[PDB]
This record gives structure tokens, C-alpha cells and sequence, in this order.
């Protein structure tokens, strides 16, 4: 009850929580088109203004709220509800690069005489991806979701969007060079079955971004059919920055997926003793009731978590006495040889109690 | 690049250890709230990660109890409990420590309760809300960094005082109520200290309730007892501790209750090694209890010849 | 040997639907296919409707077990947009396929 | 530096002092030590404690690179207890040699 | 090639031949160990001193894989302790069986 304010909300309000949803889909839509607005784009054409207006004003809303939205403090671990300590907090961690993305990039590129350097800030739209690896290192802390997978997911993305802005770059390495030397670009001199990307820059805008986008999947796999390939020294120079931090990226890839697999699961632990145990039970020809109590024995240590005693070997001894004298407390209480005892002494037994379970 | 994942990550652990807990939250059927509380416990553990102390239980308890003296030494030095006590006290106190983080709203301690564990506060801030007839909690004292609670209940053998809840993250030491005990016992010049210490924090600002009363109880018991101990192992035969007994204080020559010197318990259950020590104390020989008995009659009237000739001689 | 049998059986697949999204385009505009286009050797792959059938399943197929090991040797390579498409798509998925078996 | 086995604690574990300087204390209430033994190469402790089932008179703690020889309470009376006869004429000498140190009482 | 227990030495173990050959051999002061008898599957060893309580009455070595079944001395002796009359039908098996070896005891 805290909230004296009528302005700072909880962080985990329902409200706010769909618009962080929704400034989420934003981000993966704005930080995904930023790449296509800046390569195949020398500026939006009419059709695209609408889209790039609202955009900014749906981030500039969110820069906007963020003073508004209390943040758990790292050292007290509450929710800190003072408006001034909440605008500091954001003012100095990234409001500078929001703000900065927020201006309407396109505009201001057209107004400035048409000058590319001033395109060339649009990349600044692309630190909006700090909306989606926080929503994955959130998905990685709730537990519903294992997280080596979440880690490959968050890789799988990062190479979804490492190929999309490595092919709207490559086309826009084509587009640097005068048009007069298209046959010297990659896309330019392009013969890809009889059609011919001659003038590049006059096809559709989808033709152009699926053909960049398949020469940069096919290299994310290292297929590299060559039917698509670097032509000028640029396109070598990104080419080769590009391939080489994408041998490091698919590296971890391949990693995490062998984390995720290598880990193993109690299920795979369990069954590994079994195929110990059985083929035991094989190569000595057991009785089949033998074999019965064996697979009992085992079935019992795992399923029982017989295993599973002393996770909460670290958990602070309030909390362990709690969970003792609500799990283990009953049945000492009952216990006759304990009949008349103190409560503290049945507490200190409960304590250093340990759980067994035995197989008829 | 797979070995290096492959040998985890601190939030991997911490998946690995919050679904083990998960797991045995459930199947036990714990409950929302105390599920709650030991998630945000262990979550406390793997973000400030203060449970690297694991390490520690490899390291031997020698090195162990050198970094506890630099490290929990200074708190325990500023303890308000532990003033003017006695250096080997302090030592033994940071030895038998325990390092813990409690999270804010965690109620560490309900009044009334038995108070199996002392806490020593280092860096936080909690609350000493008393929980009245009717159940208002007014907050005593915010027991800020550097105090301690749980102590007065177990040194005056009374309840918890007060429920403490936390503020801010605290950083305590904790110790368990029969260590504490233990060394009380074993120092009691340093308990004494502890005593006086408890008697000047009521002149000081202690905003206890009730009554506490050891001081002075603790001034007749404490000799009381080191005399008493020294009759009762001279009766049963310990004259091992009879011999640091004799050394730590009291008298050789002092009675008990009764007016019985251990000379008299001796000589009756016939231990010539403890007679001796006590002919060495040049203890009397004549002495008379409530009753009108000698050592000697109480030696004759046991058939202990050995003694009996002891204390003729 | 779950994601052997997945990964022959998606080559398989792929290699159909290639061929497939060569087709759908009219005989007239045949060029434009990745098939259409072919001039593996000296024999060129001009009537691909009327090629044998084994012929085209065994070139359909030298596709995608190239790319399924990724050799890209680029004789053969998506030309249409939809071809291009299911290539990347392709691609893509078996990138996730081959980390998987190489993690087993 | 390293405390072996600690005074007034019934020892669990008969250590033979093969290479290396041991010391043997029993320090004071008031935190004095007072070495009572030096146990060096061929030296054996804690079987006092575990023979008598009292506590260890003496904290030992170790003064050089002390390569001991552990032998566990629950091993030791078992060779004279449950390996019987391993455990009765051999062990009554063993009770001679500790009766012979005419200190133990 | 390996021995399993020394003529002279003190039993600790008593072993039964499962599947194998072992060679029961009798080292004389000549340099050379005539060679008792060569033990098979499901004979036993270890057990004449074992009994009769005295030194080791041949050397046994390996000459085949042997899948020997190994009993503790102490453990035999308490079984035998617990159990009379089965020792005593056992002791009569000694008895009965003593034209196995001419040098048996």
C-alpha cells in the first residue's frame, strides 16, 4: 500500500504488462524493418510514412512511460516508488539511445539536402533490440521453460537477425556504387537463370530483399551455392567480417544445442541405469522376480526422488525448519517414543530428520 | 565453444537448483506462500551468490575460522552484546557463525517462539514489531546494522520478545542457540560480561519489555555453580574437570549449600585421587556441614579405608 | 538414428517440393526454374516435364543432399523467388537439424 | 597449522604419525596453548580417546608436511570387536602398551 | 601365472574355484615346489588353515582365468561360531576326505 503515488505503476501490472507485450512486437518489427528502411531504401517512399510516424511515436510513448514504472532496486530488493530516483535510473541507463532513435530519422535525412550520413544514424533504431533480449533473459529466469533452450531460441533469433541485416547491408554495399557500375556489384551483375538484375534498383523491393536475403541464409549455412557471391572489395571486406563472425555464432549455436543434449534429463540418467541393470539382469539370466525387485529398487530411487534429500541443504535454517516442521513434524508428534516430549526437542529431531523409502 | 557451455553458466545452475526445488515443492505440497519464501530465498542465493561459502566446507575448519576472524570479526567486535568481553569469547562466537541474506518482508522470527537461532544484524534493516494482546504490531526498534536479536530470549530463557521482519536485504550472522549457550557456560567470566553488558543496556537504550533479572542471578549462580561443579564431579568421580574447576575459581575450600566441601563427597564414594588433589589444596580436614559431619566420619562411615587412611594421615 | 531417418526423409521431401515449385510455373516461362535453367554438363535440362522421371528425382534430390551438407557446389541453385524462398526455409531448418544430430 | 583432532571432542579417527612433526596442545580456556607432546615419523594419537570412548585430552594440530595414516574409530574397534580375536589377545597387549604409558588412568 | 596364497603364510581369505584350474603346490627347501594337486571347479581353498588353524598348506597359483569365490576369514570363523553342527558336518568332510593329499595335515 505503498503506492501513495497516482502516477508510478508496478512493474507487474496487467495493464502494463500487455503494453510490454505490445512495445515488444514493436521492437522486433521496427528493429527488423530499421535494416530494410536503411539498405534498400535512399529514403521511405510516400506508402511508408504513416508506418514510420507511428512508429516512432509508439517508442516515444514508451520512452515516456518508462519514468512512470518502479524498478526493484538491486540492493534493497524493493520496488522503488520515488518518481525522481526512477527518472534518474533511466535517464542514465538508456534514454540517451531511445531518444536518439525516436527522431524521425527519414525526415531529417530528406531535409538535410538528401545526405546519407545522416541515413547512416538509422542504425541507432537497431539498439530497440534491447526490448527483446530482455524479454528472453526473462523468459530465462521462469522456470517454465528450460534454459539451454531458451539460450538456443535467444541464438536461433540473434541468427535470424544477423542474416536479415547482413543481407539488407550486402544490398546496400550494391546500391554505394554508382549505377553506372552495376555490372561491378553483386546484385547488378546477377544472371540467376535468364532474368538479369541488370538495373537492380528498379525491381520490386521484395524481388531485390528475397535474392539478399537468400545469398545471406544459404552463407549462414555455409552452403554457398556461388550462384550469389561478393563482386566488389567492399562486398569481400563484409563479406568476410560477415562469415567470419557467423562461423563463431554458428559455433555457439551448435554448442548450446550439445549443452541442451549432453546435459541430459533425469528420464536419460534413469535409463541409462536401467539399460546397466537389465542387461545385469540379462547376462546372469535373473529370475523374473528378481529382476522385479531390481527395477523396483531403481524405480523407487528416482521416483520417490529418493535422490532429491538435500537441495535444500542451503536454504536458510528458518525456512528448513519451516518445511520440516510442516512435512516431518506430524508424524513425530504422533511417534510414542517421543509421547510427552518438549516441542523444541521434537523440532531439533525434525530438523536433522532424513526420508527413506522402502520396497516390500 | 561446447566445452565452455557445456561447464555451465551461474543462471544454468540456478535453473537446474530452482527445478530440483520446484520439483520438491510440488510433490510435497508445500504451499503457495511457502513456496514463495524458499524461491525468493535460494533466487537470493544465486543472485548475490553469498552461498559461495560451499567452497568454504572444503577448506579445512583451521582456515575456515582465520577467514571468519577477518571477516565476521569486525561486526561481532561492534555487537552491542559482546561488549568489553573477553577476546577468546568473540573468537569462538565468529567461529560458530553462520553467514545468511534475508530477503525484505521475511518474517525471521515470531514473537513467542522459541528462539533456536541468535542473529547477529550486519548490513540491513529490519523491524522489532511486538505482537500485542490484541495483534497490532508496533515496531520497537528498527535494529539496524550492527545489533543483534534473539538474544535476550535465549540467554533469560524467554520467549521471543518481539517478531522481527526485514527491511532491506540483511546480511545476518547467524548462531545457533546451543553453540551460544555452550560458550556462555564455558567462559562465564565472559558471560559475566555478557551479563552486566545486558544489566548496562537496560541503563542504555535496549527498549526491552517486561523484566530480564540474570545480572544478578547470574552473580549468585555463576559462583553458586562453579562450587556446586566442584562438589558434584568430586561425588561422582571426575577429578579431571575437578582439577580446572579448582583452577578456573572458586575454592577448594568452599561449600555448598549444605556447607559440604568436595572433601566430604569424596571421601564417601572413596576416589583417592581427587582426596589427594584436595590434600594438596591443604583443604580442611575438620570441616562440619549443616549436618555435623566430617570428611573423615563420612570416610569412616563409608568403609573407605584407603581414604579413611588418607585423612587420618 | 531418429534424426538420420528425419533428416533423409526432409532431403526427400525438399528435393519433391523443389521440383514441385519448378513445376508450378507455366512450361512457357521454363527458363526462370532452377531445373528449366540447368545445363549440368553437356545435357541441358530443357524439357524438364518430359525428362524420365528418375532423372529428375535424382537431380531434384542431388540438391537437397547438397544442401543438406551444405556443399553449395551451385550448378543447381534457387532462380525463382518461391524457389529462393523454400531454399531459405530449407536452409534454415536443416542448419537446426545438423546441430541437433551433431549434438547427439 | 591445521588442527588434526580437537580437544574435549570424543576422537572418531586413530591418526599414526608416519612423516612430519606433529604437535599436541591442550590450549587453555583463556586461549593459551600449551604443547604436551611432539609426535614425530612412528607416533600414533587419538587411540586414547577411541580405546576409552572420552574425549581427546590434547588438540593435535600439524607442524610440518605430516603424512598421516587415518584409521577410522568405527575400523579400529572393529579389528579388535568385529574382527574378534584380531581384537582380544592382540588388543589386551595394546591395553598393556597404553597401561604401560602410566599416565592413563 | 599368479599366486592367490603363499605355503607358510597366514590365511586371510578363503576361496572356492568356480570355473578354472588352479595348482596346488608344496614348496620344498630344494628350490623347486612339488605340485600338490591342481585344484578344479568347485574345490576350495584357504580352508585347511582356516579350520585346522594353521599355515598356509600349499601354494596356490593361477593357471587358467579363475573365477574364484573369495569368503573373509573373520566372516567364516563368526558363520562357524554361529552355525556348530555344520561345522561339524564340514570337519567330518576333512576327516572323510583326508586321502585327498598325502601331505595334508
Amino acid at each position: 500500500g505503498h503506492n501513495d503515488y497516482k502516477y508510478i505503476i508496478h512493474p507487474k501490472n496487467r495493464w502494463y504488462k500487455a503494453w510490454e507485450m505490445f512495445i515488444l512486437v514493436w521492437a522486433i518489427y521496427s528493429s527488423l524493418f530499421t535494416p530494410m528502411e536503411f539498405g534498400f531504401f535512399r529514403g521511405l517512399p510516400e506508402r511508408l510514412f504513416v508506418l514510420d510516424i507511428v512508429g516512432q511515436i509508439a517508442f516515444l510513448v514508451d520512452i515516456v512511460l518508462q519514468f512512470f514504472v518502479a524498478y526493484r532496486d538491486t540492493q534493497t530488493y524493493r520496488t522503488v516508488y520515488k518518481p525522481t530516483r526512477i527518472a534518474f535510473r533511466y535517464l542514465k541507463s538508456h534514454f540517451l539511445m531511445d531518444f536518439i532513435g525516436c527522431f524521425p530519422w527519414d525526415l531529417i535525412y530528406k531535409a538535410s539536402g538528401k545526405h546519407e550520413l545522416v541515413r547512416y544514424l538509422l542504425w541507432i533504431r537497431l539498439f530497440r533490440v534491447r526490448k527483446v533480449v530482455e524479454f528472453f533473459q526473462r523468459l530465462e529466469k521462469d522456470t517454465r521453460i528450460n534454459y539451454l533452450f531458451t539460450r538456443i531460441l535467444k541464438l536461433l533469433f540473434v541468427e535470424v537477425y544477423c542474416t536479415h541485416t547482413a543481407a539488407c547491408i550486402f544490398y546496400y554495399l550494391a546500391t554505394t556504387l554508382p549505377p553506372e557500375n552495376e555490372g561491378y556489384t553483386w546484385i547488378g551483375s546477377l544472371k540467376l537463370g535468364d532474368y538479369s538484375y541488370e538495373n537492380f534498383r528498379e525491381i520490386d523491393l521484395w524481388k531485390r530483399y528475397t535474392t539478399a536475403l537468400y545469398f545471406a541464409i544459404v552463407t549462414m549455412a555455409t552452403v554457398g551455392y556461388g550462384d550469389i557471391h561478393a563482386v566488389n572489395l567492399r562486398e569481400m571486406i563484409f563479406v568476410m567480417i560477415y562469415v567470419s563472425f557467423d562461423m563463431v555464432l554458428g559455433a555457439y549455436l551448435i554448442g548450446n544445442i550439445t549443452a541442451l543434449i549432453v546435459k541430459g534429463s533425469n528420464t536419460e540418467r534413469f535409463r541409462d541405469k536401467m539399460n546397466d541393470l537389465i542387461s545385469f539382469m540379462n547376462r546372469k539370466k535373473l529370475g523374473r522376480d528378481l529382476r522385479s525387485q531390481i527395477t523396483g529398487h531403481v524405480r523407487l530411487q528416482y521416483d520417490s526422488h529418493y535422490t532429491d534429500t538435500v537441495m535444500l541443504q542451503d536454504i536458510p535454517a528458518s525456512i528448513r525448519a519451516k518445511i520440516a516442521q510442516l512435512l516431518y513434524l506430524p508424524y513425530i508428534k504422533k511417534v510414542p517414543l517421543f509421547k510427552g516430549c518438549s516441542t523444541e526437542f521434537i523440532n531439533q529431531i525434525v530438523i536433522r530428520l532424513h526420508e527413506e523409502y522402502f520396497l516390500p | 565453444i561446447t566445452a565452455l557451455i557445456v561447464k555451465g553458466s551461474n543462471t544454468e545452475r540456478f535453473r537446474d537448483k530452482m527445478n530440483d526445488l520446484i520439483s520438491f515443492m510440488n510433490r510435497k505440497k508445500l504451499g503457495r506462500d511457502l513456496r514463495s519464501q524458499i524461491t525468493g530465498h535460494v533466487r537470493l542465493q544465486y543472485d548475490s551468490h553469498y552461498t559461495d561459502t560451499v567452497m568454504l566446507q572444503d577448506i579445512p575448519a583451521s582456515i575456515r575460522a582465520k577467514i571468519a576472524q577477518l571477516l565476521y570479526l569486525p561486526y561481532i567486535k561492534k555487537v552491542p552484546l559482546f561488549k568489553g568481553c573477553s577476546t577468546e569469547f568473540i573468537n569462538q562466537i565468529v567461529i560458530r557463525l553462520h553467514e545468511e541474506y534475508f530477503l525484505p518482508g521475511e518474517v525471521i522470527t515470531e514473537q513467542g517462539n522459541v528462539v533456536d537461532h541468535l542473529y547477529f544484524v550486519c548490513e540491513g534493516l529490519l523491524e522489532a514489531l511486538v505482537t500485542k494482546t490484541d495483534g497490532s504490531e508496533e515496531s520497537v526498534t528498527l535494529l539496524g546494522p550492527h545489533t543483534s536479536f534473539g538474544d535476550i530470549s535465549i540467554i533469560c530463557n524467554i520467549s521471543q520478545p518481539f517478531t522481527v521482519r526485514v527491511c532491506e536485504l540483511c546480511h545476518l550472522l547467524r548462531l545457533d542457540k546451543q553453540s551460544f549457550s555452550n560458550i556462555l557456560e564455558i567462559y562465564f567470566h565472559d558471560g559475566r560480561t555478557i551479563l552486566n553488558n545486558i544489566m548496562e543496556e537496560k541503563e542504555s537504550n535496549d527498549r526491552i519489555k517486561k523484566l530480564e533479572s540474570d545480572i544478578v542471578i547470574h552473580i549468585g549462580k555463576q559462583e553458586a555453580e562453579l562450587a556446586l561443579k566442584v562438589n558434584s564431579a568430586a561425588f561422582q568421580g571426575d577429578f579431571y574437570q575437578l582439577k580446572s574447576l579448582i583452577r578456573s575459581g572458586a575454592d577448594p575450600n568452599k561449600t555448598d549449600y549444605d556447607g559440604r566441601s568436595p572433601l566430604h563427597l569424596a571421601a564417601c564414594r572413596g576416589y583417592e585421587d581427587i582426596t589427594l588433589f584436595l590434600i594438596q589444596e591443604g583443604v580442611d580436614v575438620n570441616l562440619k556441614d549443616k549436618f555435623g559431619h566430617t570428611p573423615l566420619f563420612e570416610a569412616v562411615k563409608a568403609g573407605q579405608e584407603g581414604v579413611i587412611g588418607l585423612l587420618v594421615k
